[PDB]
């Protein structure tokens, strides 16, 4: 469920949405 | 002497260590200051002009946070992520983010903007970042965001404290 | 190394100095210690075993209650109140106040005997002051209740804090 | 509405019935 391309974007993908 | 802030900011620091959440909260709310605990504000300062957003947006859910520099720093970090063509999570964060909902109800034509700016098939950045430039826009946000964040050590208050017993035991009371 | 219930106990005095009296109460609820200042405790087990019970009522209804202290000091000023002949008012402290309600409601027995002494038409001495003094039940009950009791001057913490920034100024820090 | 007898009395009956 997290769309993974830069490391800082799969990060604040993480962090936004949990 | 010493502002009453700082001292109430030591008292939460505290209630942070010694895992009393409940009177933390209900204290940041009574006295309306709260603890922003960082590493280094240069550090943080570093980390926002650096564009490393994952580590900003993490400090800034720690902390408590304002609307205004809310929008303003999620509004920018929309135009870095539609600078990298990362269409979909740019979308993700304008629509399901807090701060920019808020941005949504009150100013509905700022919102249509960044979604204007998010649709267009390329980006744009002469006239953008030829009014201001990228490195100017998130210096501001840095320095007004980082203004509003402290730095206090671990245990500040007990060190004290311990300061205040070996003024006691070496050096003395005043007699009266 | 000082206990954790000693700096709450101040974090709690300065809260009631600050007129922060919501994060007071929320921090003795959590943290599960009260603050209960008194000018001297020798002060307050002078007033306990003299006999001013006005005075002592208003300090207990100043600090933090336990129902069971509560029950017996109201019983033994309940006995001190029908000695002198007060019936109304001994009545009136029995049927009116929470901790005598908490009696009633718990112990029916002990309540209807405190009834039964307020209706007898004397004060039979003899045989209740015979088993234990009035001295010595003064005495046991103001130890108790005063080893609860706490004394801490006022403004101690910022005078602490001034104490920590002159071990800072004159004396210096650790070098590491 | 305070029966005032001992000073004591009447003191301890304005702290308990206010």
């Amino acid at each position: 469920q997290s769309h993974s391309e830069n490391r800082m974007v799969r990060s604040l993908h993480r962090v936004l949405f949990k | 002497e010493i502002e009453s802030s700082d001292v109430i900011r030591l008292i939460e620091q505290f209630l942070k260590e010694s895992n009393l959440h409940r009177t933390l909260a209900i204290l940041q709310e009574e006295t309306n200051v709260s603890l922003n605990t960082v590493d280094s504000i240069d550090g943080f300062c570093n980390e926002i002009t650096s564009g490393n957003w994952d580590n900003v947006l993490k400090t800034v859910q720690s902390l408590k946070l304002p609307a205004k520099k809310l929008i303003d720093l999620y509004e920018h970090v929309i135009i870095e992520l539609v600078e990298l063509r990362e269409l979909a999570t740019a979308r993700l964060v304008a629509r399901q983010t807090d701060p920019m909902i808020l941005l949504k109800q009150i100013d509905p034509d700022r919102f249509a903007r960044l979604e204007s700016l998010i649709n267009r098939p390329y980006f744009d950045g002469q006239e953008v970042y030829g009014d201001v430039s990228k490195e100017k826009r998130r210096s501001v946000i840095a320095q007004t965001l980082s203004s509003e964040v402290h730095v206090v050590a671990p245990s500040r208050l007990l060190s004290l404290l311990g300061q205040s017993l070996k003024w006691q035991l070496h050096q003395g009371l005043l007699p009266p």
